[PDB]
């Protein structure tokens, strides 16, 4: 749901989330990490899960429009960046 | 025929199936058009023969060259049970018509009718009409639509009859038992080499 | 009364070029030969669209070689495709000497001759061409005839003019015997240019692509390591530089050529590579996000 | 069959033929000074392809 | 019929050069028209190295796509012909000349791979469908699709490469003087290929857009490979901090 | 080479001897060099008004003498040649000609001669017949009439001569043709300065590479008379970036062009071509200098010359002989060292046999140039009207071209005018009286 | 395609030739272990089998004998 | 830089002529050419170069 | 120009190549080998490129198509 | 000719040595025959 800002959720957040306590959420997390359905590094002094990678999500229609949400995003930002590196040194691009 | 280059079309259906004519009517077709092929070049080795499909998604198999056997090699393989979009099969004849090794022939496509035609009757009578400006005649060899009900070929025929490099004309053989093979009587061979 | 028949300029096309580099270099040392297919207009250009090799010599550019059957029956196939195109000239290649005909050549050459005038025979080395712009002539075939028409001269006479260059025993036996020499100049159009160029998706990519910090790190320490060695000559080259000439000061005063310059060298490829990865690393990650 | 047979002296020719050594000095993956059997010394390269 | 041998390919410039030259010149065909010769290059072998191209006889009709002309026997010739001007040229495959994949081109691909060896689909394009090369290089694959959709035949894309040999080289080298991806020569000529990277990554981002709209209204069937690549770039997780270079230079430029 | 030196050497006079020793010469040449020595004559013979038909009078058409096509071509170029700068009744004569055999290299003659005779008429009768002779394609008489049509409209920015010969060399990718009418085009743009920037422009921004090479004749005639910022900049822009050789060589000849009415700028621009190995720039290079210093000779121009003579690739040497000539341009021995000097060396090309075939042809060219007139014209540099001088424009953009076809060197009539007291009175008649002069 | 290929065995097979003696033969694998032009054939740029021969100027080859007499018939 | 790029132009045309040995003149002939001893390979009458 | 040119040059340092020994200096154009091909050369040495660490005494390679010692 | 054996294919080629030490096949341009190249039999041969 989140943008490519954090992959990062906190064990709270999970546990809130699954409705199961934070101690078993903590076991069941690092089963499916040690399956390899998830990957990701656990901190348990932070106490959050980085996800570094996701695999494939479930095919209904919201989810094709989460993917939209980041793209077009990122087609601003790009416009917006193209631009100042066109600016620098203009002169000479010979 | 004298300076002429001709492609024949051939009728993959699925009133093929029927053995009115031996050992089926595909297999009495492809001997059909072999024999006639064979007569043209014979008569005339100005003749030249190329061979195209209604079948699948149309396409110019093997062009026109004096050699039967080029076409031949190709009108066995070509899958019986294909479509019978007439319309599609004559037009890209048309454009294997303007490319040849010499250029100095009449334009002409010669078809066979394996079964009654699936593509409306007004297509035709359009394409017809276009076609016979370009200057590529059809002669349109009929014992196909036969098999349940009388011809629809002769509209399209007599539309088509007015600008041509030689003459179009329906050549009639009984769809019943008298073989496919029986249209080497009637002149598809030679046309009327009419206006 | 009198005709043309002079040799013109041949404009040869970007990929004619190509095939012509392309058919010697696999073919050299053996002496091997191919056609040349391309339009003629005008008095003035002949442009040559294409060409292929019809089969390639064995031992000289034997008149066996030269061959009106297989001509004939790659010129009607031409005809089909819708390309239909004339024999423009022919080509062969040298390794002997560059820029030269064999003994046999001139006698394979005369069958192109009669079959058209504006027949030209060029001359490949690629064991001699670094630029393969270079060691190229267009030829003309020189008969007992030719040269008592006065033909040769005639050849220079409407374009630009080219005498070859290579090997001294070459030319001299060259001009006499076997040709008289004319010329080649290009002409490729910007879409010719646009696909000589090789644009290409991972070229233009590489420059965005961060390369590790601790390497840029590693590096900075490496190009200081240098400059240090540098430095000693350097010292001693800036106490007196009191004249004109820096380069003679800096050898003078101890330090081979330009101290300040290996210097100057060794820290640019350092920044370089550290300035458009920290201007990247920060468009990206901003970009992503 | 008869194709392939005599096409073999085709491409041989474009190949060139082989002039035969064998390694005298590995100084480095790049270069190997080589010694023809004839006799004159040459640098020949290796490439990645064996 | 089918078999893999394409993996990756390069390009030589002639190739790129042939197809253009031949395409407009087979009977003045419009240059957005589907248009396929027989293409060259060295084969049955796993990398494909692409050498040059040559026409077959193609007419393109605009009434329909299938309806088209193309003459099988040649490719057949072709093969043998080739060879004597290079050992590197044989029938490899096929060309088409855009502008996109169509379902006609289908048709065709299963033909080609009893005439040649198995056959390669390169497209070459006359223009660039990003910024950099013109060429795609596909394999007929056939995968399961899920949302309402059954089984699909589609052409799955393998990525191209360029690089040539060494008569192609000099000749190219010579010409060459333009100002290139990069040509190098100062830290000015290294932005310019900084600039054209992230330009391409702007249109990149506009067609995969507009397809996300469309997978979501038609059901037009989801490929695993399109959803699992856009999804990687997003779980990564961009950081990025601490730089610096040196500062050297100026006595140097002080010291001339 | 040496019928062109000799048409200009000779220039002034009546030579009835010429005729007469050089049959032998006609009989043995053959190709362009045949046509550009009947054609010659005019030069030779250039006013001598009653004589002027009779001369001519076998290699002209006629019933009574039908030659050879190169022979009847160059009689017609010939009376166009002698009368040239506009004669009323020399036109109808060239025109019955021309619009009834729509030949080849006979008619390649007409179109150049009639020009010449029609030159500042702007006629509509001129336009339609030209056309006919472009319209065949045949190569020959294709680029003359392109250049013909040009010379007629000339000055006044007539419209339609711009839109015949742009559209034509679009469609048509015959360079031969294309060349003639880039220059037909020049011809009418002169002096309109800013003006001309909108054709500029689009010849430069084809894909076509024949436009390119030829498109730098226009913005050279254009500018000239007050030169452009822009149109100096494209020049120079268009050079270095080419992979395309004509295209390249050319860009580098117009520099000189527009800068004629202030010389002393171009040395400088031309030294940094100089420095240059590329021989398509050198050979550029040395025409620039020749156009802009050719009224006002500078030092500078000359020792810039100096190694494209001696250089190995064959076009650079030919280019800078003629290129010193032009120069220098009719100074005497007293005036400096240099064209004495410049004389001896185009002779000493031709003593030695080691030089190339084309640096020969640009040395005799070279000598008849300086020499022209029989020691007794001038080119100028501008007019004292402060705008440059029109017959020295026209004259000197055709004469570059001497490659496609030869003959259309002998235009450089146009530009030689004597220089002398002039004080006409009256009745059509200069007097006989004495004029004061204070110098040497 | 068999005119063609038959035609130019001829121009290789008329003189000048070298001749040599063969003193062993070998006889290796086709396809060392490589990968470069053409096609894996006996010979190409992939060879296999070939004959050893020392001429008459005291070098040695060992080149790839032709197909149309195998270095197997040699 | 103009004079670099042509340096190494110049260098590449000049060099790639074949051949370039080394020999001595034992002693000159009335032919006014001048025998040459290769020292490796075989002896070669030659004419006097320009230079 | 000067970064085209160079690629050049590339091609020409590395194979084909034939090896000699380099005896001694008599210009910092040209120098004296000899090869182990039976001919004493008198060889170029490659400019834009240092010909000041040539000169003493090592083993040499010449290119087999130029023969330059490159 | 060091010996006579050789006639493969043509009309008679023996092994002829040039003094370059190398060998060479010999073919008409006058005859060729048992008798015109035999064992001791020095020959005249073109260079190319």
């Amino acid at each position: 749901t989140r943008p490519a800002n954090h992959r990062q959720l906190t064990f709270e957040e999970i546990a809130k989330s699954a409705k199961i306590t934070v101690n078993k959420v903590e076991l069941l997390v690092m089963k499916a990490l040690s399956v390899g359905l998830v990957r990701g590094s656990i901190d348990e002094v932070d106490k959050r899960v980085h996800m570094t990678w996701v695999q494939p999500r479930v095919l209904d229609l919201q989810q094709i429009k989460g993917m939209k949400d980041r793209l077009e995003l990122w087609c601003t930002d790009v416009k917006s960046m193209e631009l100042l590196v066109e600016h620098q040194a203009q002169d000479i691009l010979t | 025929m004298v300076l002429e280059s001709t492609m024949v079309c051939v009728d993959n259906s699925e009133y093929m199936r029927n053995g009115d004519f031996l050992p089926t009517r595909l297999q009495a077709q492809q001997d059909a058009v072999n024999i006639v092929c064979h007569s043209k070049t014979r008569s005339n080795p100005e003749n030249n023969v190329g061979l195209i499909t209604l079948a699948n998604d149309c396409e110019v198999l093997t062009t026109l060259t004096p050699d039967t056997g080029r076409i031949l090699s190709k009108l066995h393989t070509v899958q019986p049970k294909g479509k019978i979009t007439f319309c599609t099969g004559i037009r890209v004849a048309h454009l294997a018509l303007k490319h040849r090794q010499g250029k100095n022939h009449k334009m002409r496509i010669i078809a066979f009718v394996g079964s009654p035609v699936e593509d409306n009757e007004k297509d035709l009578v359009k394409l017809a009409k276009r076609l016979k400006k370009e200057k590529v005649n059809v002669d349109i060899i009929n014992f196909g639509e036969e098999e349940v009900n009388t011809e629809k070929l002769t509209a399209f025929v007599n539309t088509l009859n007015g600008k041509d490099g030689t003459g179009s004309h329906l050549v009639t053989v009984p769809p019943g038992p008298s073989l496919a093979d029986a249209l080497i009587s009637s002149p598809i061979l030679a046309g009327e080499g009419g206006a | 009364a009198p005709a043309v028949d002079t040799a013109e300029q041949v404009y040869i096309s970007s990929l004619a070029l190509l095939k012509m580099l392309k058919h010697g270099r696999a073919g050299v040392p053996m002496e091997v030969m191919g056609l040349m297919l391309g339009e003629f207009v005008d008095d003035y250009t002949v442009r040559v669209i294409d060409v292929f090799a019809m089969p390639q010599s064995g031992t000289g550019v034997s008149v066996e070689a030269v061959d009106p059957v297989f001509q004939a029956k790659m010129l009607d196939m031409l005809k089909q495709t819708g390309r239909p195109e004339m024999v423009v000239g022919w080509y062969h290649s040298h390794p002997g000497f560059g820029c030269w005909l064999s003994g046999v050549d001139i006698n394979t050459q005369q069958s192109f001759e009669a079959l058209s005038e504006r027949a030209v025979a060029v001359v490949v080395d690629p064991i001699q061409s670094v630029k393969g712009k270079v060691v190229i002539d267009a030829f003309r075939l020189i008969n007992a005839n030719m040269m008592v028409l006065g033909h040769e001269p005639r050849q220079t006479t409407s374009n630009l003019g080219h005498l070859n260059k290579p090997s001294i025993q070459a030319l001299i036996h060259g001009l006499n015997r076997h040709y008289y020499s004319i010329t080649i100049n290009y002409r490729k159009n910007e879409l010719e240019q646009k696909m000589l160029l090789n644009l290409h998706k991972k070229s233009w990519m590489e420059g965005l692509t961060l390369q590790d910090y601790s390497e840029h790190c590693k590096h900075n320490e490496s190009v200081v390591k240098e400059m240090l060695e540098l430095a000693k000559n350097y010292n001693k080259a800036v106490e007196e530089e009191d004249k004109m000439t820096p380069e003679q000061l800096a050898i003078k005063n101890v330090g081979k050529q330009d101290p300040k310059r290996h210097l100057e060298e060794h820290v640019d490829v350092l920044m370089t590579s550290n300035i458009v990865q920290c201007l990247a690393a920060m468009l990206d990650t901003v970009v992503f996000k | 069959k008869q194709y392939e047979k005599s096409e073999n002296d085709l491409k041989a020719l474009q190949s060139v033929g082989q002039i035969v050594g064998e390694v005298l000095k590995q100084l480095t993956e790049e270069k190997f000074i080589v010694k023809a059997t004839n006799g004159p010394r040459y640098v020949v390269g290796c490439r990645r392809q064996l | 019929m089918p078999e893999l041998a394409v993996q990756k390919v390069v390009v030589h410039p002639l190739v790129l050069l042939s197809v253009v030259d031949h395409f407009n010149r087979i009977g003045k065909v419009g240059n957005q028209k589907r248009v396929v010769g027989v293409l060259l290059g060295s084969w049955q072998k796993k990398v494909l190295d692409v050498s040059n191209s040559f026409a077959v006889p193609f007419d393109e009709d605009d009434k329909d796509d299938s309806v088209w002309f193309l003459d099988h026997d040649y490719l057949e010739n072709m093969y043998g012909m080739f060879k004597k001007v290079n050992a590197r040229e044989r029938i490899v495959g096929w060309y088409h000349t855009g502008p996109k994949l169509h379902k006609n081109d289908i048709a065709i691909n299963e033909l080609m791979k009893r005439y040649c060896p198995n056959s390669v689909l390169v497209i070459i394009d006359v223009k660039p469908k990003d910024l950099g090369l013109p060429t795609e290089a596909y394999i007929s694959v056939e995968e399961v699709h899920d949302d309402g959709t059954p089984t699909s035949k589609t052409f799955e894309h393998v990525t191209s490469e360029i690089g040539a040999e060494e008569a192609e080289e000099v000749g190219v080298e010579h010409l060459l003087r333009d100002i290139k991806d990069t040509t190098v020569g100062t830290l000015s000529q290294r932005i310019t290929n900084q600039v054209h990277g992230l330009k391409g990554l702007n249109s990149k981002l506009l067609d995969i857009r507009t397809y996300l709209e469309k997978v979501a209204s038609g059901k037009l069937p989801i490929n695993h490979h399109i959803i699992y690549q856009l999804q990687d770039v997003f779980n990564l997780l961009p950081d990025a901090s601490l730089q610096e270079f040196v500062k050297a230079f100026y006595l140097k430029t002080n010291d001339q | 080479a040496t019928v062109i030196a000799n048409s200009f050497m000779h220039c002034g006079t009546t030579s009835d001897q010429f005729l007469r020793d050089n049959l032998e010469w006609l009989a043995r040449a053959t190709n362009w060099a045949k046509f550009t020595a009947t054609a010659s004559l005019g030069v030779i013979h250039k006013g001598h008004e009653k004589e002027a038909l009779q001369l001519m009078a076998t290699y002209l058409p006629k019933d009574t003498s039908p030659g050879s096509a190169y022979q009847e071509g160059g009689g017609l170029y010939a009376l166009g040649l002698i009368h040239a700068n506009h004669g009323g009744d020399i036109i109808d004569y060239l025109l019955n000609q021309l619009k009834n055999a729509s030949n080849d290299i006979v008619r390649h003659g007409g179109s150049l001669g009639l020009g010449l005779a029609a030159m500042g008429t702007a006629r509509q009768d001129v336009y339609d017949l030209l056309k006919t002779n472009l319209y065949q394609d045949d190569a020959v008489t294709g680029e003359a009439a392109g250049l013909a049509l040009g010379l007629v409209m000339l000055g006044s920015k007539n419209t339609q001569a711009i839109e015949d010969m742009v559209g034509y060399a679009q469609e048509t990718q015959h360079e031969k043709i294309l060349r003639g009418l880039a220059v037909g085009i020049a011809l009418v743009m002169y002096g309109r300065m800013e003006e001309a920037d909108a054709l500029i422009e689009s010849l430069c921004r084809d894909k076509d590479p024949i436009l390119r090479r030829s498109g730098m004749y226009t913005v050279a005639m254009a500018y000239c008379g007050s030169g452009n910022n822009k149109a100096i900049r494209r020049l120079l822009h268009v050079a270095v970036s080419d992979v395309n050789d004509d295209v390249r060589r050319a860009a580098v000849e117009s520099l000189g062009f527009i800068l004629f009415r202030t010389p002393e700028q171009c040395p400088s621009v031309v030294s940094l071509l100089s420095e240059s190995y590329n021989p398509h720039v050198r050979y550029g290079a040395a025409m620039a200098l020749g156009v802009c210093c050719a009224g006002t000779g500078n030092k500078e121009a000359i020792n810039l010359l100096e190694p494209m003579t001696n250089d190995p690739v064959n076009y650079v040497r030919q280019g800078a002989l003629i290129a010193s000539a032009l120069i220098m341009i009719q100074q005497t021995e007293i005036t400096c060292p240099k064209v004495n000097q410049f004389r001896q060396l185009y002779s000493k090309v031709i003593n030695d046999k080691h030089d190339d075939v084309m640096a020969k042809f640009g040395a005799i060219l070279a000598q008849g140039i300086l020499d022209a007139g029989g020691h007794n014209v001038t080119i100028s540099l501008q007019s004292r009207t402060g705008h440059t001088h029109m017959p020295s424009v026209v004259g000197v953009l055709v004469f570059t071209q001497f490659w496609f076809w030869f003959p259309l060197s002998h235009f450089l009539s146009l530009a030689y005018t004597p220089t002398c007291i002039i004080g006409l009175n009256k009745d059509l008649k200069m007097p006989k009286v004495q004029y004061k002069s204070n110098c040497k | 395609k068999i005119k063609e290929n038959s035609e130019k065995i001829k121009v290789n097979k008329t003189l000048p030739y070298l001749v040599s003696n063969v003193i062993e033969l070998l006889d290796v694998d086709p396809n060392d272990q490589e990968e470069d032009g053409a096609n894996i054939d006996l010979d190409s740029q992939r060879k296999g089998k070939c004959a050893v021969i020392k001429t008459s100027t005291r070098q040695t080859y060992f080149l790839p004998v032709i197909g149309l007499v195998d270095a197997e018939k040699l | 830089l103009n004079a670099k790029v042509r340096l190494l132009r110049e260098e590449l045309q000049l060099l790639q002529e074949q051949g370039s040995y080394v020999g001595e003149v034992v002693r000159a002939m009335d032919k006014k050419k001048v025998l040459v001893k290769v020292h490796p390979e075989g002896k070669f009458v030659v004419d006097v170069d320009k230079n | 120009e000067f970064l085209h040119a160079q690629e050049e040059v590339k091609r020409i340092q590395s194979i084909p190549l034939v090896i000699g020994q380099f005896l001694e200096a008599v210009d910092q154009n040209t120098a004296i080998v000899g090869s182990t091909t039976g001919s004493n050369y008198y060889v170029r040495i490659l400019s834009t490129i240092d010909r000041e660490l040539l000169k003493p005494n090592a083993s040499v390679a010449l290119h087999k198509h130029s023969n330059a010692l490159v | 000719c060091t010996k006579i054996i050789n006639a493969d294919s043509e009309d008679p080629k023996y092994i002829i040595n040039v003094k370059q030490f190398a060998k060479f096949v010999v073919d008409l341009s006058d005859q060729v025959a048992p008798t015109d190249i035999e064992e001791g039999m020095r020959v005249g041969v073109d260079r190319n």
